[PDB]
This record gives structure tokens, C-alpha cells and sequence, in this order.
């Protein structure tokens, strides 16, 4: 049982932290990243007024 | 010419509506920003929700694994469903 | 007689305040999309009531694997023997 | 003990390092949205700017 909760271990201690940042960022970058298209969205906002005068 | 007066009053107030809900969606953008990090502050803490995600994940990959064992179960089935139907008989009788 | 343009303008800004207004629905609801990603991330009773029944039905379809089939350990012995008719 | 192997191979032969690798790609697509939303807006204006 102990090598059972090694692994567990090894998992919980040095892994999944490493996941869990790696992730906890990288849904940072992927909320950040579907904003940020917001933001090109705001280069669709500029784009939309100089399309009234098209 | 008058008319336009009365057409301006009515665009004004929409015009009004419409500051209203600006400030409305600014201030839910700000939300949002309060739904969010929040949501990151919460996984620098910890939760994850690790659970949840495995549970979930399993739930997807058990039905991935039984769509690859019904692939293995086509191609057996059929390998000696046919391997059977030309060879009990193949001599026929010899 | 200017009014013509007075109205113009106030039509304008409408239209562009409706845009405006557009543009931050789509940017606010995307948000909302964006974090129920996130709610989707951060009922126990199903989760066992599928898994154990999807856990079933693969070792049902493993019982399937010897039926249909392990049958080609005794079918390759077959394939063996009955070109023995050349 | 064995009550949790039977749990520990839910990992074994399929979590979060599933999430994490999909990341890893799903964002190389969010960064290719965001390029071709806001270089691709520039390229669109710049022609809008010559049309205009």
C-alpha cells in the first residue's frame, strides 16, 4: 500500500503540481487567448466603422 | 422641418437606452474580470477541480475504449467470421 | 432645414452606440463562454452508474473479444488445415 | 489495497496532464486566432485604407 501511495506520491508531489500550474497558465493563456481575440475583436470594432464609409 | 425634430427626440432616446446598457455591459465586462480570476485565484490555491476532471475524463475515455474494442470486435468477428465460412467447407467433404 | 443633419448625427451615434452595444454582447456572452470553460473545469451517483456500466459493458465486450472472437487461435490451426485440399 | 488499484488504473489506461497537453495545442490555435484576427484585420485595413 505504501508503494501504491508512492506512486500516488510521486504523482501528487511533482507532477500533478507541475500540471496544475502548467495548466492553471495555460488556462490563463487560453482564457487570455480567447480575450485577446476580444481584442482583435477591437481591431474588428475600428474595422467596423471604416466599413460605414465603405 | 419640424418633423426631424420629432424623429431627433425619439433617436435620443436610444441614444438613452443604450448608455444605460453600455455601462450595464462595462460594468458586467468587470464581472466577468470578477468571474475569471477568481477562477484563477481559486486554482492558485488549489481544487483544480482534479477530481471532477478525472471522473469526467474517465467517463469520455471508458466510451473511447468501447468504440476500440467494438473495432476489435468487427475485425475478429469478421476475420474468422470469414475465415470460418470458406474453410469448414473449403474441400467440402475431402 | 439643418435638421436634416442634426438627425443624421443622432442616427449615426445610435447606430454605432447599437454596435457598440453588439459588439460588448458578443464580447461579455463570449466571456461567459469562456468561464462556463472554466465552471466545466472548476452528481457522484452517475460518474458510478457510468462508469461501472461502461466498465460493464467492456468486460461484456470482453467476453465478446473470446466470442467474437479468441476463435481465431483455432481458426488459424483451421486455415491450416483445410488448404489441405491442395 | 487492491480496492485502489482497481481505482489507480483509471489513470493507468486513461487527466489533468490530458488537459495540459491539449493546452498545449489549443492555445497554439488561440495565439493562430488572435495572428489571424489582428495581422490579418491589419492586411484587411490596409486594404480598406486604399479602398476607402
Amino acid at each position: 500500500n505504501q508503494e501504491l501511495e508512492q506512486q500516488l506520491c510521486i504523482i501528487e508531489k511533482s507532477l500533478n503540481p507541475l500540471k496544475a500550474e502548467n495548466q492553471k497558465l495555460m488556462r490563463e493563456n487560453n482564457n487570455l487567448q480567447s480575450e485577446i481575440i476580444l481584442s482583435s475583436e477591437n481591431a474588428q470594432q475600428k474595422y467596423n466603422l471604416l466599413t460605414v464609409r465603405l | 422641418i419640424k418633423e426631424l425634430q420629432e424623429q431627433l427626440r425619439n433617436c435620443k432616446e436610444q441614444v438613452h437606452t443604450q448608455e444605460a446598457q453600455l455601462s450595464y455591459l462595462k460594468m458586467q465586462v468587470s464581472n466577468r474580470d470578477g468571474e475569471i480570476n477568481r477562477l484563477k485565484t481559486r486554482l492558485d490555491v488549489g481544487g483544480i477541480n482534479m477530481v471532477k476532471l478525472v471522473q469526467d475524463y474517465n467517463y469520455m475515455q471508458q466510451n473511447d475504449k468501447i468504440k476500440l474494442l467494438n473495432h476489435q470486435i468487427d475485425y475478429l468477428n469478421k476475420e474468422n467470421t470469414e475465415m470460418d465460412s470458406i474453410l469448414r467447407s473449403k474441400p467440402y467433404i475431402a
